[PDB]
């Protein structure tokens, strides 16, 4: 009692430290005192008696009583995903099957209308962040018997494949990825609020009433940010003005399959609508597309790894230095075509590799003089940065050997600093028998070198072929 | 699309880069 207080007092010292070469030793640290709190308290506050799908039942009434569809499918325990939606009838492409009314919602708006509400305005944190406001909703709500919500609660997942699940030899599998940082930032900033809010909780008058006040564990805290952050959507408020962050309760036992975003908010009906993806015949799971992410969103985030991405990518930083000769003007040729002198760029598993974003950048960046005064200066200028990014339009042959040069020693580069390379991944995950976490660890970190790999090709491909439109004297794009 | 759903979406959860 008076030990978890001290307890959680080290823990925000320390997850409150700077950042530290030593991130990996840091991360032991944090995670030695979190189990050991862990370890110390009985789980989740609240359990629920029964299996998770004796409660579907419920979510199908409440959700039936509130103006949600309920019909044409059901819900099936899948191996692959874990809990989804099957079709029950044939459901045709671009079909509204799904629907679900407002009222059903958890929003940032009903976090401030509950019981949490006194605490919300007092607390800074809470009202900068909804996502965190969503994830003590979620929580007061779940130790709330009669809450309005708890058929939706009853039926979520009481554990999640986020990172912060993860053993400490899975998240090792990760050393040396561009994935492990965004891993550690998430342990640290979990740890952080758990100790600051088990803080505030304990001592804030307008906390009293809140039932966190009787319990909160780490194992809730845990639970309730992997809940939101693999489930949390950004819709509109009320009027149209402003979005805000939501829990849409049955749509969201949806999983995921590749394609487009087919889900849309009716602010008209005020409400939720889903129409179907593809066509899906009687006992055909049901699958929506989330999102654009990245593997590493997928896995940090959602959870889960994607086979077969088509929006995966790596993050690669990059700048004009300002011992460049050159760096005041490329610095006014990136502000006049709205890019920054540095920043983090990403390379595309697709080809090709780079977004005009970045060929803007590159091609900027390997200017000559007299290239980067072709873009500050005449009438041509504007229209000259106006296809910087267009890879139709090149500045010179010259200029283009040296970006893809330039991208294909960096990619290269790149790839040199990982611990396993491609084909010791690939014999990992064909001798190995490995968890589901594992499995995720090893194959994200096998996919950001193929990532950098295809880049290393395509760049390759692309200075060889302007090479030769530089040798037979070929005439540029007008 | 009227205002397009995407699930799951990636938030900040650095409270100390952010306050
Ligand atoms: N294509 C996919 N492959 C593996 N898991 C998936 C998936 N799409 C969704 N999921 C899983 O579903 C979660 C999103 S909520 C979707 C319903 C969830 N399966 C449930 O049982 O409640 C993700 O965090 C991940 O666990």
């Amino acid at each position: 009692p008076k030990e978890i207080l001290n307890l959680t007092s080290e823990l925000l010292q320390k997850c409150s430290s700077p950042a530290p070469g030593k991130e990996w030793e840091e991360y032991v640290q944090i995670r030695t005192l979190v189990e050991k709190i862990r370890k110390k308290q009985k789980g989740l506050s609240v359990t629920f008696d029964g299996k998770r799908e004796d409660y579907f039942p419920d979510l199908m009434k409440w959700a039936s009583e509130n103006g949600a569809s309920v019909e044409g499918f059901e819900m099936v325990n899948f191996k692959e995903e874990g809990f989804g939606l099957r079709a029950t009838r044939d459901i045709k492409a671009e079909e509204l099957f799904l629907w679900v009314p407002r009222k059903l919602l958890m929003t940032v708006e009903s976090a401030k209308n509950s019981v949490l509400g006194p605490l919300y305005s007092q607390d800074r944190i809470l009202q900068a962040m909804g996502n965190i406001a969503l994830a003590f909703h979620l929580l007061c709500e779940r130790a709330s018997p009669n809450s309005f919500w708890q058929p939706y609660i009853q039926t979520l997942p009481s554990e999640y494949d986020t990172p912060l699940y993860f053993e400490e030899d899975e998240v090792r599998y990760l050393q040396s990825t561009q994935a492990i940082h965004d891993v550690f930032s998430q342990y640290k900033n979990t740890a952080r609020q758990y100790a600051y809010f088990y803080k505030v909780i304990q001592t804030h008058p307008h906390a009293n009433k809140l039932p966190l006040k009787d319990s909160f564990t780490y194992e809730d805290y845990r639970w309730a940010v992997s809940s939101v952050m693999t489930r949390q959507n950004q819709i509109p408020t009320e009027d149209g003005s402003r979005v805000t962050l939501a829990l849409i309760p049955l749509w969201d036992m949806c999983n995921h399959t590749n394609g487009l975003i087919t889900t849309g908010y009716n602010l008209e009906d005020d409400r939720c609508e889903c129409v179907a993806l593809q066509d899906f015949r009687a006992g055909e799971q049901i699958y929506i597309f989330y999102g654009t992410r990245s593997n590493a969103e997928f896995v940090i985030h959602s959870g889960f790894f994607f086979d077969n991405n088509s929006h995966d990518r790596v993050k690669i930083k990059l700048g004009v230095s300002k011992s460049d000769r050159l760096y005041a003007m490329k610095a006014e040729v990136l502000a006049r075509a709205g890019i920054p002198t540095s920043s983090v760029f990403a390379l595309h598993f697709t080809e090709p590799p780079i977004s005009a974003q970045l060929l803007a950048f590159l091609r900027v960046f390997c200017m000559t003089e007299e290239e980067l005064k072709e873009h500050l200066l005449g009438d041509s200028a504007i229209d000259r940065i106006f296809t910087l990014g267009n890879s139709e339009f090149p500045v010179s042959w010259d200029n283009e050997v040296k970006l893809w040069t330039f991208l294909e020693d960096r990619a290269s580069l790149l790839l040199k600093t990982y611990k396993t390379t491609i084909e010791e991944d690939k014999s990992v995950l064909k001798n190995h028998d490995l968890s589901v976490r594992a499995k995720m660890a090893i194959k994200l970190r096998l996919g950001e070198k193929e990532i950098l790999e295809k880049a290393v090709k395509s760049a390759a491909v692309n200075r060889e072929y302007y090479r030769q439109q530089m040798e037979e004297k070929a005439p540029l794009p007008k | 699309l009227k205002y397009p759903i995407e699930h799951g979406i990636v938030t900040n959860w650095d409270d100390m880069e952010k306050i």
